[PDB]
């Protein structure tokens, strides 16, 4: 019931949610795709008893008026869209871009999200969904008795079949550029929706317009640095025990105040 | 430059060099780690108290 | 301290004699002009040509 | 920062892969001899990727 | 509330000036031509409470009186100036110098400063620059299609030509030095720059008046000797216990002294 306590509490939330976020980040850290988030802190209003710079006399003013904190609290958790390692996979069907863009997907309820992580299959009829059973925008259908599928530095992709020597096209990959990469509001499964602080997405083709560029049999790692994570763990301890510290403080204080 | 047809030029990178400064690397990263962790130590000494 | 950024070393690497035809090396300072499909244009050093 | 390493090894291990294809395929009369080509990789700029 | 509390207090926070200074000398072990620090200490004023050698008596004189410390401060943290050892990188931009001096260079602002690294490289309208993108001061210029660029042990700098064969000059490259080199201003981005301590610098030609000569293709790296910094970290961390501990003993007092 005193302010000091007020003030710990925040702070020890404040440590609570600063590890949360380390502790997801490295538990999916080969997550194919993923983005790690980092979190950033703002304290509270200010209870002001002298106000600064104020007329204390008829010349003389105050240089610094008498204010106190009331904590802080997190504002946001923005994601580093940053490029990830690219690895090697060797599979047909795996494509990693270079740069910026998102693949589209249509969703079950006929809404459509973003994805990042590019690893592809074929359902029964045909369709190249992603991972998850969704289905890329475009619609790409991929015939039976193929032979190959070949995905170029653009996104045209193509299929050698037995009787054709030579390759037909089968359709065209585009992909959606945002303005506000960090703005999209992530759901489960690693799609994003549009939202109103990402502007609105224009599907282009990849390589122009400051689009990526797509690689067939490569993986985008996440963007996760170990090596961090740990460092920022022991400052998160020694900040959270530095905090209970102070509210047995305030507690011994007021149980001295209280006991006479 | 002067071309010269048939040939073609190496990547003028030595590994005995880059072997002695992947050791040296090594170690100033681990001495740097140490005193990570000194730091640490003295910070909860002065915790606990 | 803060990293001052990373730069390459430009010293003229070893020639050796592979064969073909379609294959060039340079002995001093140049680079090979090359354009993409968007119009922009590179520069390289590789010899491999085909 | 394993990613560079793994592709260095991949690499290493294609092209002994091709070494000993070639070795091997000697004697076969209608059979050309082969050679790998790498190529360096930068996603964004001032760090390697492999 | 406890002079002893203070003084204790004051020796925490030398140790803490100490360990910063190994940190700073641990960190940047591997920058080209940086110069170690050293911190000295001195003790705080005295409380006489008996005046040493006072008149005690008619013909009698106190030996020693009553003096009572009141802590310890950090007068002074200096660079240490010593060689550092020259490494070969076989470049021909980049020049190690030999005894004392420092290269001049132009800051954007209008002023000069002075560096002790040499790494130099080329902008893009032929001017010799720092890596930073400082000139500089007498304005080297090297010209188009060099074939090489040697540089003496004097300042003396020439260019190989394409044709006649005949190496021509195009400038030179002094050396400033100063009184008291260990008095410079240390800033930003490996540079030092002039002001009272230190005394107003004098050029000087390589190899006059005790500067040092210049070799190319070497580097110069940091006087930082790994060695010393474990133990003298280890005796950082028992002297900071220590005092650590002597707060708590004089914690232990004033709280049974209140149990009263």
């Amino acid at each position: 019931m005193i302010s000091s306590l007020w003030i710990a509490k925040t702070g020890l939330d404040a440590q609570q949610t600063n590890m949360d976020v380390i502790a997801n980040n490295l538990a999916n850290v080969s997550t194919n795709g993923f983005k790690r988030q980092r979190a950033v802190f703002e304290d509270l209003l200010y209870q002001t008893i002298r106000q600064p710079g104020a007329q204390s006399s008829e010349q003389t003013t105050l240089p610094s008026g008498l204010q106190i904190g009331t904590g802080v609290r997190p504002v946001a958790t923005e994601r580093l869209h940053s490029q990830g390692n690219l690895s090697q996979t060797n599979n047909s069907k795996d494509v990693a871009i270079k740069g910026q863009g998102f693949f589209q997907v249509m969703l079950p309820d006929g809404t459509s999200a973003y994805t990042r992580d590019g690893s592809f299959q074929v359902d029964q009829n045909g369709q190249l969904v992603t991972a998850g059973g969704f289905q890329v925008q475009p619609a790409i259908t991929i015939p039976a008795n193929a032979l190959s599928i070949t995905i170029g530095r653009d996104g045209v992709v193509s299929v050698t079949q037995q009787g054709q020597a030579a390759p037909v096209q089968v359709g065209q990959l585009n992909l959606t550029t945002f303005m506000n990469d960090t703005g999209l509001e992530s759901i489960g499964e690693n799609l994003y929706i549009e939202t109103q602080s990402s502007g609105a997405p224009n599907e282009s083709t990849p390589g122009l317009n400051g689009a990526g560029l797509l690689y067939q049999g490569y993986v985008e790692t996440s963007n996760v640095n170990v090596a961090e994570e740990l460092v920022n763990m022991i400052q998160v301890q020694r900040a959270y025990e530095i905090n209970s510290k102070a509210v047995s403080t305030t507690d011994q204080m007021l149980q001295k105040l209280t006991q006479l | 430059g002067k071309l010269t047809n048939g040939a073609l030029e190496a990547s003028n990178v030595d590994l005995s060099k880059e072997l002695v400064n992947m050791i040296v690397a090594q170690r100033n990263y681990q001495s740097n780690a140490q005193t990570i962790k000194t730091q640490d130590q003295i910070l909860n000494t002065l915790v606990n108290l | 301290v803060k990293v001052a950024g990373i730069t390459q070393d430009f010293t003229d690497g070893t020639t050796t004699n592979t064969g073909r035809g379609l294959d060039v090396a340079i002995s001093q300072n140049g680079f090979f002009r090359l354009v993409d499909s968007n119009g922009s244009v590179f520069y390289s050093r590789n010899g491999q040509f085909k | 920062s394993f990613s560079q390493a793994v592709s260095g090894l991949n690499a290493a291990a294609t092209n002994l892969d091709v070494i000993g294809n070639n070795i091997a395929n000697s004697a076969t009369y209608g059979f050309k001899s082969g050679t790998a080509s790498f190529a360096d990789m930068f996603a964004g700029s001032k760090v390697g990727l492999g």
